[PDB]
RNA sequence: CUUUUGAUGUUAGGGUAUUGGCCUAACAUGGCUAUGACGGGUAACGGGGAAUUAGAGUUCGAUUCCGGAGAGGGAGCCUGAGAAAUAGCUACCACAUCUAAGGAAGGCAGCAGGCGCGUAAAUUACCCAAUUCUAAAGAAGAGAGGUAGUGACAAGAAAUAACAAUGCAAGGUUUGUAUUGGAAUGGUGGGAAUUUAAAACCUUCCCAGAGUAACAAUUGGAGGGCAAGUCUGGUGCCAGCAGCCGCGGUAAUUCCAGCUCCAAUAGCGUAUAUUAAAAUUGUUGCAGUUAAAACGCUCGUAGUUGAA
RNA sequence: AAAAACCGUAAAUCCUAUCUUUUAAAGGAAGGAGAAGUCGUAACAAGGUUUCCGUAGGUGAACCUGCGGAAGGAUCAU
C-alpha cells in the first residue's frame, strides 16, 4: 500500500528487498519494451 | 393508459420478527381480543400510530396557532365521534394516551358480545360472518367495522336472520319430520 | 473424479409414508387452541 | 440460460474434506463461461 | 480552447413574419477558461414525482399528465392558415413483396397477432352505450376511448368453525381438554329480479345445498443470529447441509428420513438491483501517536475565514 | 412542357487519418489458489550477526555488504 509498509508484525519478507526485486523486474521489464517498441 | 385510482397499503411490517417479549405481548392482546391474525393488529398499531404522529406534529404548534386550533379539534373531535377519548379526556397529552385495548374496544366482535348476544368471541365474531346482525336499518358483516358512540346504541340482531323471526330452522330438519309425521298419521 | 455417487444417501435411505394424524385446523382454531394452550392451564 | 458442457469434480476448503459437483455452462446471452454448483445430492444424474 | 470553412464585434445589405453572422461584402481582433471551458463516458428524454425518512439526505423517474424528438437513417419538396407531415410525395443505401420478366407498389416505435431476442410480458374479442373529437355538426365515423378476455405485477376485505352435555387436568363449583348432535352459514349446482349497446360479475331472492363440515392450506426451518428437539430411525469425511461461525472419521441436537413443534399465512421461499441498518462518506455526524491515514520543511496566488 | 446552366440545399459510394469498444497471437514475465513435493534458516527471544529504513553493488533463495539514518531496542540512568 502507501508509506506505511513493512510494519512486520505479521512476518512476511523485507519490504527493502522486495522492493529490490520488483526494481529489477521494473528495469528488465523497461529493457523488454524498448527492445519491443 | 394507467387507471385514476389510488391505492396505498394499510399494515407495515414491524421489522425484527423474533423478539420473545414482544411477540409473547402480542400473544396475551390476541387471546384478550379474539382476533385472526398478525396483520389485523399490525394494521391497528399503523393507525393507532398515525394518529399519535398527528398528535405530536400538533403538540410541536405555539400556543394559538391557527393550524393546530384547526387539524387538533378535528382530530379530536373525529377520536371523540369514536369514542376513545371521554368527556374528561380534553387535551392533546390524553389524544396521545390511547392504547391498544382502547383502540380494539370499539371493533364490532368486541362490541356484540360485550353487549350480550353471543357466548363466545370467536362465537360472535362467527356469527358476524353469518350476517345476523344489524346496526339498526343497515346489515353489516365485517368484524373490522369500528363503531360509533351513539351508533352503539342500536345495535341489535338483523332483520332477516332466523333468530329474528325469519325463516325458522333447518329445512332439511323439519321437512324430514313433517314427511315422516304425514306418513305415520 | 468420482462423481459416480450422487445421491447415495438418498438412495439408501428408507421410504415411510406420512401416516393419517388429523387435519390439522386452520383460521381462528389454531391461535385459539394455542392461546389456551399457553396461558390457561399452565401455572 | 446456458448450457451444460460438461462434469467435473471441484474440491473444497482445507478444513472440510468432501467433493462439490460442479457443472461448467456456455452463455448463450454472452457466450462465456462459467462453473455452477448444482443443488441436491441426486440432482447430478437428474440433468442431461 | 474557438478563429482560412463565422470564431467575437462594428458598418451596410439579402433573407425571413419580425430581430440577429441567419447569410453576403468590408473592417476590427477578438470571445470562453481550476467558480473545471474545450473534450470523453452515461447499460442518460427533462419536470412536477416514486422508494426510504427521527431530521438531514441517497437512490429510481420509459411509464395516467405538461413539454421535446422521431416514425429505417440521413436529405429534399408541394399543397395547405398551420407539416420540412410520413396510414403526403421525391431520391440513396440496407431490406423486402408481386411480377406474364416488360414493370409496379412498401414501411406495425397505431389497435391485434407472427418471427427473432432474451428470464421476461395479455385477444388477429365487442362497441362508439360513457368521455370527447371531425365535418356540410342530432340520426355518420372515432383500435382516441369504454366493456369483455388472460392475468398469485402489486393492493384491500374475509371462510377452512362456533355452541350444550359427559369423562381428564388444573382450581375453589371456573377454564381448556375425546366422545356424543343438533342449531347456523358460507362454498357449489340451478332459477329468477336488477345490471349492461349485448353478454358477463357483483348485488337480492327461491330450490337443492356441510360431520372425517373428503367442501382438508401450505412454504421454510427446529446448534448459535433465531422463535422453536442431546426426540426416534438410515449414512458415517461419503452423500451432503450451511447467507457467516461452521456439522459430518459409529449417540450426527446441523446430512437423507418419521413424530412433535415452530414463524408466515392465501401466502412464503430463490437471485440480482436498492434503501435503512451506515455515526463504515459522516453539513448537524467519522478518523489521522501506536489500527487505514498530517505532504520533508517553508514562502506563496486563486479560495476560505478576519481587532474593537 | 420536356430539356439546359447557374450560385444553393445536399442524399449516397470510396479513399485518408484519428478516436472509441471487444478479440487473435509463437513466447516472455507476474499474481492467486490448490496438494503431506524439493532446497535452505531468512524473520518472532540478545532468534542465535539486534531489528528496520533510504540508496548502490553482489549472491541459487530466503538474503549480504558499503554509506547516512530511526528505536517501532536489547539502554528512559555518574
Amino acid at each position: 500500500h502507501g508509506a506505511s509498509r513493512y510494519k512486520k508484525s505479521r512476518a512476511k519478507m523485507r519490504w527493502k528487498w522486495k522492493k529490490k526485486r520488483t526494481r529489477r523486474l521494473q528495469k528488465k521489464r523497461r529493457k523488454m519494451r524498448q527492445r519491443s517498441r | 393508459p394507467k387507471s385514476y385510482r389510488n391505492y396505498s397499503k394499510t399494515a407495515r411490517n414491524p421489522k425484527r420478527p423474533f423478539e420473545k417479549e414482544r411477540l409473547d405481548q402480542e400473544l396475551k392482546l390476541i387471546g384478550e381480543y379474539g382476533l385472526k391474525n398478525k396483520r389485523e393488529i399490525w394494521r391497528v398499531q399503523y393507525l393507532l400510530a398515525k394518529i399519535r404522529s398527528a398528535a405530536r406534529y400538533l403538540l410541536t404548534l405555539d400556543e394559538k396557532s391557527s393550524k393546530r386550533i384547526f387539524q387538533g379539534e378535528a382530530l379530536l373531535r373525529r377520536m371523540v365521534r369514536q369514542g376513545l377519548l371521554g368527556e374528561n379526556e380534553e387535551k392533546l397529552d390524553y389524544v396521545l394516551g390511547l392504547t391498544l385495548p382502547k383502540l380494539l374496544e370499539r371493533r364490532l366482535q368486541t362490541k356484540v358480545f360485550k353487549l350480550g348476544l353471543a357466548k363466545s368471541v370467536h362465537h360472535a365474531r362467527v356469527l358476524i360472518r353469518q350476517r345476523h346482525i344489524r346496526v339498526g336499518k343497515q346489515m353489516v358483516d365485517i368484524p373490522s367495522f369500528l363503531v360509533r358512540v351513539d351508533s352503539e346504541k342500536h345495535i341489535d340482531f338483523a332483520t332477516t336472520s332466523p333468530f329474528g323471526g325469519a325463516r325458522p330452522g333447518r329445512v332439511k330438519r323439519k321437512s324430514l319430520k313433517k314427511q315422516k309425521e304425514k306418513t305415520e298419521a | 473424479g468420482s462423481l459416480a455417487r450422487a445421491g447415495k444417501v438418498k438412495n439408501q435411505t428408507p421410504k415411510v409414508p406420512k401416516l393419517d394424524k388429523k387435519k390439522r385446523l386452520t383460521g381462528r382454531a389454531k391461535k385459539r387452541q394455542l392461546y389456551n394452550r399457553r396461558f390457561s392451564d399452565n401455572g | 440460460k446456458g448450457i451444460v458442457v460438461e462434469k467435473v469434480a471441484i474440491e473444497a476448503k482445507q478444513p472440510n474434506s468432501a467433493y462439490r459437483k460442479c457443472v461448467r455452462v456456455q452463455l448463450i446471452k454472452n457466450g462465456k463461461k462459467i462453473t455452477a454448483f448444482v443443488p441436491g445430492d441426486g440432482c447430478l444424474n437428474f440433468i442431461d
